[PDB]
């Protein structure tokens, strides 16, 4: 019931949050790894 | 519904497309009404673009395709050939009209009752009844198989009608 | 100078340099080893990585060079990363303002920013995505703006 | 005691389904809270059994078309026959559905104390499956031994490899 | 190439006087009632705007020297 | 007496308390109105002595922190374990240690950074290993991949049983104060149960692994004919062979023959020439004699029966003359307060560090440790820097018994505070010695500078001008080169080879030279004492003027973390306590810093480096030490710049990460300096006019946004002096001697 409330304190939704868009960019650089075009 | 008691969300029973399932919540803290606009335009838009994988046969080629059936990078056929950024200049001309607050959780236009816009209804034999209730479904279906095409795309990527009759890998 | 760097000679010798640079670690293992493997990965990564550059302008050092002109012979180089870059952080700006401007008025505003209210969070969150043209209705109806806050003396 | 052991009186339990008493000698349910257990003994023994009769249906001699058993352990013939035909990794993910979807706020029914936590609903039977008081303990506590004897019993079947290497019905073959 | 950076760190010491004494300025020698709402205290009034701008365009340049040699270097 | 009092079910185990951060401090739980509420969470979330003043509450909490720090160690010990299992060359640095190099660490291929996966032979590349882990599970006889994988699995165990049991002792069982207070059975228990039966049955483990395993490895045996330690056990005639006294069984041990276990135990020291490490069968006597002489330490203590000392009753009993009351009050000091205990266990426990580093280079352990040079120079430099925070840590804990649990009542006229009655003539003395060896140590070196820069190097302090040779120093490593034949009667050859005979060569890679100290190394040793002494100074200065100095006569009244007092007394910034340990942290990277630049430019000069034919020998600078080290125009060239060519030029290759941890932890030393120089005076208003440009756009934050506070806005460039400044010396260091070791 509260542990939805720890999970939305500042660094735990800012570890899961920059560890997705970490994962966004990391996952989007095997795939397309040297992107210097657009 | 769902039989282990997990069932008394955020989400209402006499909603259209209900059958009592949301196990991971997501009803909470996600704007239910909302949701359900998204499952429906969701549904509606998966519907028709799995009913262009339906009538992707030899009718209605009008002069500039010439690319029967591709499925795959037809997508990238039609970003080479142009007009793709024009259907979302289109689009936008219909999104102008259909939501008219447009946007996605700020300022949801809740006036009339259901996520349904503007009344595009022009036969109108049935109105807002439980009719509701058997679209849903034939948007959540039209959903997966959608898929189901499409992954037939990706890793079969043989042909999108032709499995059912007796190919198998 | 700024050659097309297809023809850059300096350029295509950096393409031997690393390429066989790359090879002489090639020139330890066997022909099924992973490592032998992650090598051949390497070098389609290396003669991909160079002609996929092969409309920039490597110059007189064979290493591509940019334009910040916006030029349209080169705006796949930077003004169309600046477009997109200025729509993503547009997004987290305006986010962020809404979401400021929704927590200012609360029970506790303190509060609600050590722990997010992830209801109205990833409502925002998702919601500012047509910040063009809502930071330009809000800014028509004398709302994105202030006056009259804090100062110090003059 | 209560127990019909050595001693520990109603430690925590009693009530549960051990028709025979309740075992508990070491200190688990001291400090486990016991439903949290109870889902865990639930889920192993489910599993379990469905461990012992794949293992035994399979020495029945089964396939498609793969190669011969001569075992269902000792990972590469049997499980990597399997995984490079690229097969497991599905029924692997749809389980990857089962526990998060439909186990995981199963299992949140298991933190409040609201779920007699076993109970995914599923009783397709007709005059015999009693959601009361009789047959739903007397046929849970079924449930629960056969599931027991199963961890067990899956735990020798695992186990004859040493002086085997054979099949289970080949060990039957053996005195 | 004692010239050059002869009169750069003389030119950079001349400037931090120049500011250093307007720092003089507006203490010791700054007068907003014969300075009634002149171009002076209008700078004292935006100086909040000044501020916040110069602090802009140095944080600007520092994550985009100092990203783009981190990433040259990396 | 000794009972065990524990409460059952004391605290609730729900997520209440996590959905109010700062619940645990009544000066904290108001809410953040400001953006200092954030910080100061994080330095009170662990100040257990001033969340209560209950003691009973304040020990459970830390008792059961002990076991999250244990849960953290052994998640890292089965890290270590895994990744020596999955990811390590280990089996196949096994087959040839001097051949290939160490390497667990497997980068995963993303841009350009596969280009980090050394290839380190094995057949397999990846990042070079440092910490040396190889060498220790040679030592203990980890033969295949499966000891690794089994003992990662048991490290996940004890890891759980670490966090189910600080669990268990916070909430549902936690001890009483009278539990805690029985420390006459904390020792006991300890100094027996802890490091007795640690080293007696780490002994029955080398004798019964490592002893056979490590014979085996020592003839040159390949670990597929090497059976399992395991199967040492079960019969004796696979030990027999290896060692002929396992035949007798015990009964020579019990009819105290120990003479015919010679074979098994014995005392020879030196290095074994094979494997370049010390003898397992003198490692294994070794922690016999821990064993017995440490379970014979643990009964010093009566607990129940009426056998033993207490603590009071010695501590009682040194009534000296010249202190007055005697060490009457110690205990009632060191079984009350947290900190004085923290202070001394630090103390010793990075004292103690520092001797396992002098230690580990020159009696070098492990098999073919002293052949890999990185990790014989870094498990030296790793123990160092550990073994000089723990020293800071004494100097902030003795100094916040200074100023939180101190009490005078208790402690009146005895051996504590009449130190404290004249504590001016203990900082003026530290500071005499300061200066005197700051000129000494110090002058010596702009002198030397000078005359080789005036060209009269005749008036240098070379080997050939004013020679300082170190007389104490010579003669007593000359007493242990006369070591083994005179007075370690029983032994065959020296304590080490740092003191006495010829070098030992393994693998054309010297092991360990004896190591001359002449005339340069005298003035480098005067360094260590001097930035010792300061150190010794601040952190005396910080806990004899923690309390009540003569120019603020009240800090216990203002705290430990307080900045200041104010510009009154002409200014007093800096000035509690706390700041006297921000200071003892930059000297300690001073003292440390000029620890190892003498460690690794005297053993690159003086012990390492290879040999060829005919007992040649070249070093890795070639002798560079003696010649260069008396300036600092040589210490700063052909140390800090020629040993730079092999990280500078790093670039391309696999060493080419240390290339970035060599630059950035340049930028975070300097970033540190941003912190240290200015004051939050500047940073609040500038920020301020930040929040000008947030009103203006109605993107105010909620939480108010403060700058740092001074001892924050100073303890970061401490925290950043630090990581950068390290970690500068740590790139260089492995970037060094990874290119030639
Ligand atoms: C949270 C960030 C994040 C996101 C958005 C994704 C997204 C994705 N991952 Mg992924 N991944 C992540 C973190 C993430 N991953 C992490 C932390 C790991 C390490 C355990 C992996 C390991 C991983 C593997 C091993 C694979 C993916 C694959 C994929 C793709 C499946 C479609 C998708 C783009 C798959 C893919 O498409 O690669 C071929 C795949 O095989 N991921
Ligand atoms: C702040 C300055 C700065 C800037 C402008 C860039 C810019 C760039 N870096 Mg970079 N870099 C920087 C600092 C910077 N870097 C620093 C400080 C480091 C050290 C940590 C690095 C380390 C680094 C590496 C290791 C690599 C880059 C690469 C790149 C290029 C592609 C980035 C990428 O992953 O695209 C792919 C990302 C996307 C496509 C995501 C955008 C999609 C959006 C979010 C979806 C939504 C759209 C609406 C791009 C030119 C890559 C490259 O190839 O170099 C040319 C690369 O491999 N950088
Ligand atoms: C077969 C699926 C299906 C069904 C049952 C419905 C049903 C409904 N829609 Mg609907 N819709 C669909 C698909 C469907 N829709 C698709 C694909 C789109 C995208 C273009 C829309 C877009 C849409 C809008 C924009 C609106 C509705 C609305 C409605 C409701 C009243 C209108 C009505 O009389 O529809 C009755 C529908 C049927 C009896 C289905 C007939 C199926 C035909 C024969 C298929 C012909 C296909 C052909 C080969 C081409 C009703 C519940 C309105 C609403 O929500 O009320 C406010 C509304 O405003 N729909
Ligand atoms: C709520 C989000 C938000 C928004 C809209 C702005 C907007 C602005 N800031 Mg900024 N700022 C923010 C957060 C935000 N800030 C935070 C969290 C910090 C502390 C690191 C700062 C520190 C800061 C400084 C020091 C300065 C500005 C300045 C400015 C102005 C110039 C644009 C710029 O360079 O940004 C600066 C951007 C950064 C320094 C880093 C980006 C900040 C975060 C990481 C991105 C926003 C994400 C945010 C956490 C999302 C929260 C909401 C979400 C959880 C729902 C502009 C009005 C400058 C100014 O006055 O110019 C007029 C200036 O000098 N800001
Ligand atoms: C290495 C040394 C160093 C560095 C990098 C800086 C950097 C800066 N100083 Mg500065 N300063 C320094 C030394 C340094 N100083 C010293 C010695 C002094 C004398 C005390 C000062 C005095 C000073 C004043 C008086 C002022 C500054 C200001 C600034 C900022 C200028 C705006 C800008 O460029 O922002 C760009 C930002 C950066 C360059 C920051 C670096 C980027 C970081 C490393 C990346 C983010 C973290 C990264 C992800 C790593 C994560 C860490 C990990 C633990 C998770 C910038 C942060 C001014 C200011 O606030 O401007 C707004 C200001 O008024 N400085
Ligand atoms: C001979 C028995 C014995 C042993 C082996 C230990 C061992 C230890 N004690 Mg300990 N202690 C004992 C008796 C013992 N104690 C008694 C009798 C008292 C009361 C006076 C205390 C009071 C005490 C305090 C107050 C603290 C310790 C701490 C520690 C740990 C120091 C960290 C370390 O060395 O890491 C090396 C780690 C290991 C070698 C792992 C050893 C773990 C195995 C499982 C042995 C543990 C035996 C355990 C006591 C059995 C519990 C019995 C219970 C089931 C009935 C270490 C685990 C400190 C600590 O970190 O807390 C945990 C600490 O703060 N002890
Ligand atoms: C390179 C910079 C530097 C230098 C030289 C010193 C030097 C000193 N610090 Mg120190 N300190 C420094 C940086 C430095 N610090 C920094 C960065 C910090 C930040 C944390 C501190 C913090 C600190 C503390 C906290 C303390 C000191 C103390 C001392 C003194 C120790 C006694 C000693 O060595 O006397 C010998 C003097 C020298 C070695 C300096 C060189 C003098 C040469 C050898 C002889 C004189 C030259 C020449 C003949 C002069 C005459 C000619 C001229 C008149 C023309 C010493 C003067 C302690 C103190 O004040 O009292 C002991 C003390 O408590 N320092
Ligand atoms: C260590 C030798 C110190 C002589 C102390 C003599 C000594 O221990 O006498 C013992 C004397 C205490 O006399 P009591 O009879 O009171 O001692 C019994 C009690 O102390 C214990 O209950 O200690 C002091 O008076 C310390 C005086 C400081 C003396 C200043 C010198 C200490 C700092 C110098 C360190 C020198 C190291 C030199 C190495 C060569
Ligand atoms: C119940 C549920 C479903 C059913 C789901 C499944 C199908 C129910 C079946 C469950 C079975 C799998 C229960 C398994 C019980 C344990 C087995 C039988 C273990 C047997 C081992 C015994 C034989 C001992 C074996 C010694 C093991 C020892 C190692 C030596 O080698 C010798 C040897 C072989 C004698 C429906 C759908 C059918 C109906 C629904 O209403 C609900
Ligand atoms: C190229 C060219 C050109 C251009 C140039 C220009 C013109 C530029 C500008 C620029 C400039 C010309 C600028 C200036 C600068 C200056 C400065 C540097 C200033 C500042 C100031 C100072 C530093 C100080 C300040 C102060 C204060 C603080 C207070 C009081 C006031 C005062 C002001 C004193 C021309 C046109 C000629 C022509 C052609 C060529
Ligand atoms: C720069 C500086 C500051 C300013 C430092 C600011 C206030 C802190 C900057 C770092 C914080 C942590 C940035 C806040 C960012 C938040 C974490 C949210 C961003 C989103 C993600 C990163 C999570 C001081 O307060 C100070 C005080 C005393 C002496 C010297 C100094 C000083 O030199």
């Amino acid at each position: 019931m509260n542990l939805k409330k720890y999970l939305s304190t500042a660094p735990v939704v800012a570890t899961l949050w920059l560890f997705l868009t970490a994962g966004i960019l990391i996952e989007l650089n095997r795939f397309f790894p040297d992107s210097l075009f657009y | 519904a769902l039989p282990f008691l997990s069932k008394p969300p955020n989400l209402s029973p006499d909603m259209p497309g209900y059958r009592g399932f949301d196990p991971l919540r997501f009803s909470d803290a996600f704007d239910v009404n909302w949701l359900q606009e998204g499952e429906i335009k969701n549904g509606r838009v998966a519907m028709l673009a799995c009913l262009h994988f339906f009538v992707t046969e030899f009718y209605q080629f009008p002069f500039f395709a010439g690319a029967p059936k591709l499925a795959g990078p037809a997508h990238d056929y039609f970003v080479k050939s142009g007009a793709m950024i024009q259907i979302l200049a289109f689009i936008g001309f219909l999104e102008f009209l259909l939501h008219r607050g447009k946007v996605l959780y700020s300022d949801m236009e809740w006036k009339g009752r259901k996520p349904g816009e503007l009344g595009f209804n022009p036969l109108n034999l049935p109105n807002d009844k439980a009719m509701r209730d058997r679209e849903v479904n034939n948007g959540r279906l039209a959903m997966l198989g959608f898929a189901g095409i499409i992954h037939g795309e990706f890793l079969n990527g043989k042909m999108p009608f032709e499995q059912i009759t007796n190919f198998q890998p | 100078v700024l050659t097309p760097c297809q023809q850059s000679e300096a350029f295509h010798k950096r393409e031997i340099n690393e390429v066989r640079t790359l090879e002489n670690r090639q020139a330890n293992y066997e022909a099924n080893s992973p490592s032998y493997l992650a090598l051949q990965s390497q070098i389609d990564q290396v003669h991909k990585r160079f002609d996929k550059y092969g409309t920039l302008l490597c110059g007189q050092d064979g290493l591509p060079h940019l334009i910040t002109d916006g030029d349209w012979r080169h705006a796949r180089e930077f003004t169309i990363p600046a477009l997109l870059f200025l729509y993503i952080t547009g997004w987290i700006g305006w986010v962020g303002r809404s979401y400021l401007k929704y927590t200012k008025e609360t029970k506790n505003p303190t509060e609600q920013e050590i722990i997010l209210d992830v209801p109205m969070a990833l409502k925002y969150m998702l919601s500012g995505f047509l910040w063009p043209l809502s930071a330009w209705q809000e800014y028509r109806s004398g709302q994105l703006l202030a006056k009259e806050d804090e100062i110090t003396v003059s | 005691p209560s127990m019909p052991f050595l001693k520990r009186p109603s430690k925590l339990d009693g009530s549960l389904p051990g028709g025979e008493g309740c075992f508990d000698p070491l200190g688990f349910t001291e400090v486990f809270s016991l439903e949290w257990l109870r889902e865990a003994e639930i889920k192993h023994c489910r599993v379990a059994m469905l461990a012992v009769l794949g293992v035994i249906a399979q020495e029945f001699g089964t396939f498609d078309f793969y190669n011969a058993k001569s075992k269902l352990q000792l990972s590469p013939d049997l499980h990597n026959q399997f995984v490079q035909n690229g097969a497991l990794q599905q029924i692997l993910l749809f389980v990857c559905a089962w526990e998060f979807i439909v186990g995981l706020p199963a299992l949140i029914e298991s933190v409040n104390g609201n779920r007699e936590p076993g109970y995914f609903g599923f009783d397709p039977l007709k005059l015999g499956g009693t959601v009361g008081s009789a047959q739903w303990k007397r046929m849970q506590a079924g449930e629960l031994r056969n599931g027991r004897l199963a961890m067990i019993a899956f735990g020798g079947f695992f186990h004859q490899q040493l002086l085997t290497k054979q099949g289970i019905i080949e060990q039957l073959a053996h005195f | 190439s004692a010239l050059y950076t002869h009169h750069q760190y003389i030119a950079g010491l001349l400037i931090v006087g120049a500011f250093a004494h307007g720092a003089i300025f507006f203490i010791r020698d700054y007068d907003p009632e014969q300075n009634q709402d002149n171009v002076l205290a209008r700078m004292l009034a935006h100086k909040e705007a000044v501020i916040s701008h110069l602090s802009w365009v140095s944080l600007f340049l520092g994550f985009h020297t100092l990203g783009l040699y981190v990433h040259n270097d990396v | 007496q000794v009972k065990v009092v524990v409460d059952r079910d004391v605290v609730p185990t729900s997520f209440e308390k996590w959905a109010k951060p700062g619940h645990f401090s009544r000066s904290l739980a108001k809410g953040p109105k400001t953006t200092t509420w954030i910080w100061n969470l994080h330095a009170d979330a662990h100040d257990f002595d001033s969340h209560t003043s209950s003691l009973e509450e304040v020990s459970r909490k830390i008792f059961s922190a002990h076991f999250g720090q244990l849960a953290i160690i052994f998640i890292w010990l089965s890290g270590m374990y895994f990744h020596g299992a999955r990811f390590s060359n280990y089996v196949a640095w096994l087959s040839n240690p001097t051949g290939i190099k160490p390497s667990a660490q497997v980068v995963w291929p993303i841009v350009g950074q596969q280009i980090l996966n050394a290839d380190v032979g094995g057949g397999m590349q990846g990042i070079q290993i440092t910490s040396g882990l190889f060498q220790l599970w040679r030592a203990s006889g980890i033969v295949n991949e499966l000891q690794l994988y089994v003992t990662a699995l048991g490290g996940l165990g004890m890891a759980g049983l670490m966090i189910f049991a600080g669990w268990f002792h916070y909430h549902k069982a936690a001890p009483k104060l009278e539990w805690f207070q029985n420390v006459e059975s904390m020792l006991n228990h300890h100094l027996a149960g802890l490091l007795g039966l640690g080293s007696l049955s780490w002994a029955g483990h080398q004798i019964h692994v490592s002893l056979p395993i490590n014979k085996l490895l020592d003839a040159g045996v390949a670990p597929s004919s090497i059976p399992l330690p395991h199967e040492f056990i079960l019969n004796r005639n696979l030990m027999a062979e290896l060692y002929p006294s396992f035949q007798q069984g015990l009964v020579p041990f019990f009819t105290l023959n120990w003479k015919q276990y010679s074979d098994i135990l014995t005392f020879k020291g030196g290095l074994s020439p094979v494997t370049g490490g010390l003898w397992l069968t003198d490692v294994a006597h070794h922690h016999l004699a821990i064993a017995v002489l440490f379970l014979v330490a643990g009964h010093m203590y009566r607990t129940n029966w009426g056998i033993g000392h207490s603590i009071k009753q010695i501590l009682e009993a040194h009534k000296g003359p010249l202190t007055g009351e005697g060490h009457k009050g110690l205990y009632e000091i060191l079984t009350t307060s947290w900190h004085a205990n923290l202070a001394i266990n630090l103390a010793m426990l990075g004292s103690l560090s520092i001797i396992v580093a002098h230690h580990m280079y020159a009696m070098p352990p492990y098999p073919y440790l002293a052949t890999d040079y990185p990790t014989q120079l870094s498990l030296f430099t790793h123990h160092m820097w550990i073994g000089g925070f723990c020293i800071v840590g004494a100097g902030a804990h003795a100094a916040i018994y200074m100023v939180r649990d101190y009490s005078p009542t208790v402690n009146f006229n005895n051996v504590l505070d009449r130190m404290i009655r004249h504590r001016d003539a203990i900082i003026s003395h530290l500071n005499w010695v300061c200066i005197f060896l700051g000129m000494h140590s110090f002058g010596l070196y702009i002198h030397n500078d000078t005359m080789r820069a005036l060209g009269r190097a005749q008036d240098m302090f070379s080997d050939t001008a004013i020679q300082l040779q170190p007389v104490f120093a010579q003669w007593i490593q000359q007493i242990h080169t006369l070591a083994p034949g005179n007075t370690a009667v029983n032994a065959l050859a020296t304590a080490s080879y740092a003191f006495g005979a010829d070098t030992v060569t393994v693998g054309s890679k010297i092991a360990m030279m004896p190591i001359k100290l002449g005339t340069a190394d005298f003035m480098v040793h005067h360094i260590h004492a001097f930035t010792i002494h300061v150190t010794t100074l601040i952190l005396l200065k910080g806990v004899l003027y923690a309390r009540n100095s003569r120019l603020i006569p009240d800090k216990a009244n203002l705290g430990f973390r307080f900045p200041c007092d104010g510009p009154g007394r002409g200014g007093t910034c800096q000035v509690s306590a706390w700041d006297h340990v921000f200071l003892g942290l930059f000297w300690m990277y001073n003292a440390l810093s000029i620890v190892i630049f003498h460690f690794s430019w005297k053993m690159q000069s003086d012990v390492w480096g290879t040999v060829t034919s005919n007992g040649a020998i070249s070093h890795i600078t070639g002798g560079n030490f003696a010649q260069s080290a008396i300036t600092i125009n040589g210490w700063l060239r052909d140390f800090l710049w020629a040993q730079a060519s092999q990280v500078i030029q790093s670039y391309g290759s696999s060493l080419s990460a240390y290339g970035l941890m060599f630059l950035g932890a340049h930028f975070v030393w300097a970033f540190s300096l941003m912190f240290l120089f200015s004051g939050r005076g500047y940073w609040q208003e500038l920020i301020e006019s930040i929040v000008w440009a947030h009103n203006k756009l109605k993107v105010a934050p909620a939480i108010a946004p403060r700058a740092l506070s001074i001892t924050q806005g100073r303890a970061v460039g401490v925290a950043h002096y630090l990581l950068g400044g390290i970690a500068t010396t740590w790139a260089f260091f492995l970037a060094r001697i990874i290119a030639v070791g």
